[PDB]
């Protein structure tokens, strides 16, 4: 019937004018009749709203000629084990002016790096969707209250994504021509990738013959891991969801069956480290 | 909590275009690879006695057109991504858009692929006689 993708998380009780509503569902009920919508002169468009739109629920299950896979097979992942980067994200929850979606708070990688982002969301307005800071709270529970100080120590996303590209480039330039993000579950990781990933046809670096791994919005150019200084987007990453390989139970319990040297520090980078670690064991341990 | 705006039939196309560097090319290519057009647009009940102009403050479909809410036919509005206009203005949001009935199965693709004549106000190739 409905999806939560692009759910309106505002607390406004009325709906949208027919000229401003992105969809039939979002039109205010006053305008709906006979399965259609009507224009009502004298009930004009609204010029002041700010409606947080949820980015939870991406579905990357397309087949478009000339565009590569994002999610890859296990066999392809195995071939590209040098490109594996575990990735996990801790989130915070929208509050106050909006409620009902989660924003990336701490992004962690199997390099051991954690980056903290300002709570940021996609806000529909009478004009362009506004990418902006939003009010946020920790997820409910005593075990999350340690996230509270992080909600005041974050970096703006424009800095965060440059740092992600720099980190991946420094890590991978002498290892691989690509990145494979190794995930445990994928929904919130994919939500977080909306903030720092772009996709399209396979491209080549503007400075050499390698495939492009990075994109620059400022210059509209493409670079490989060697030539990406200043670039802000990861371009055509690959990824695989380890949780889908038949496991029951949570990440730590499955990781700990194989490995005793990654004690759980309860932080995104540690989840990312355990995810890549579990993936290596599951794919390569001979049985 | 919150109020859904979308239906699952649109999840794949909107996700693909929401990540694309070039969203317009991505939608065009998605359709060319057999993807279903974006649905759940704001279709208007109207008289079909309108002027036939492309983009209007009231529905203006004639007998060979359907009228839609403007934002709902705009790929950038539907994906909640940046608009081509550097000032962040949409050509369609806040207006109604007329779509030839033969193309009304894919209003988003129609507006993406076509151009309004600013002189006569009709779609080039679908009304503009300049
Ligand atoms: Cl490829
Ligand atoms: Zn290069
Ligand atoms: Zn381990
Ligand atoms: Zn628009
Ligand atoms: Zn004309």
């Amino acid at each position: 019937n409905v999806t939560g993708l692009f759910k309106d998380c505002s607390k406004v009780i009325t709906g949208l004018h027919p000229t401003q509503a992105p969809t039939h569902l979002s039109v205010d009920t006053k305008f709906k009749t006979e399965g259609l919508c009507v224009d009502i002169p004298g009930i004009p468009k609204d010029m002041t709203y700010r409606r947080l739109i949820s980015m939870m629920g991406f579905k990357m299950n397309y087949q478009v000629n000339g565009y590569p896979n994002m999610f890859i097979t296990r066999e392809e992942a195995i071939r590209h084990v040098r490109a594996w980067i575990g990735f996990d994200v801790e989130g915070c929850h929208a509050t106050r002016e909006a409620v009902g979606t989660n924003l990336p708070l701490q992004l962690g990688f199997s390099t051991g790096v954690n980056l903290v982002a300002v709570p940021t969301g996609y806000v529909d307005t009478p004009n362009n969707t506004d990418f902006s800071r939003v009010s946020a709270k920790p997820p409910p529970g005593d075990q999350f209250k340690h996230l509270i100080p992080l909600m005041y120590k974050g970096l703006p996303w424009n800095v965060v994504r440059i740092k992600i590209v720099q980190m991946l480039s420094d890590t991978l330039k002498n290892l691989s021509d690509r990145v494979v993000f190794v995930l445990w579950a994928h929904g919130f990781q994919l939500t977080s990738m909306k903030y720092f990933v772009k996709i399209g046809p396979e491209r080549t670096c503007c400075l050499c013959d390698r495939r492009a791994t990075c994109f620059s919005t400022a210059s509209d150019t493409y670079a490989c891991w060697h030539h990406s200084i200043g670039f802000d987007y990861v371009y055509n990453p690959f990824m695989i969801d380890v949780q889908q390989w038949g496991f029951t139970g949570n990440l730590q319990s499955n990781h700990d069956l194989y490995c005793q040297v990654h004690g759980n520090a309860h932080v995104a980078s540690c989840d990312a480290i355990m995810t890549r670690c579990l993936a290596v064991h599951e794919c390569f341990v001979k049985r | 909590a919150g109020n859904a705006t979308e239906v699952p039939a649109n999840s794949t196309v909107l996700s693909f275009c929401a990540f694309a560097v070039d969203a317009a090319k991505a939608y065009k290519d998605y359709l060319a690879s057999g993807g279903q057009p974006i649905t759940n647009c704001v279709k208007m009940l109207c008289t079909h006695t309108g002027t036939g102009q492309a983009i209007t403050v009231t529905p203006e479909a004639n007998m060979d057109q359907e009228s839609f809410g403007g934002a709902s036919c705009c790929l950038y509005c539907r994906c909640h991504i940046d608009h081509p206009n550097p000032k962040g203005f949409c050509d369609l949001k806040g207006k109604y858009v007329q779509i030839p009935t033969t193309c009304a199965n894919d209003p988003v693709g129609f507006t993406l692929k076509n151009t309004v004549c600013t002189v006569c106000g009709m779609w080039k190739g679908y009304g503009c006689s300049c």
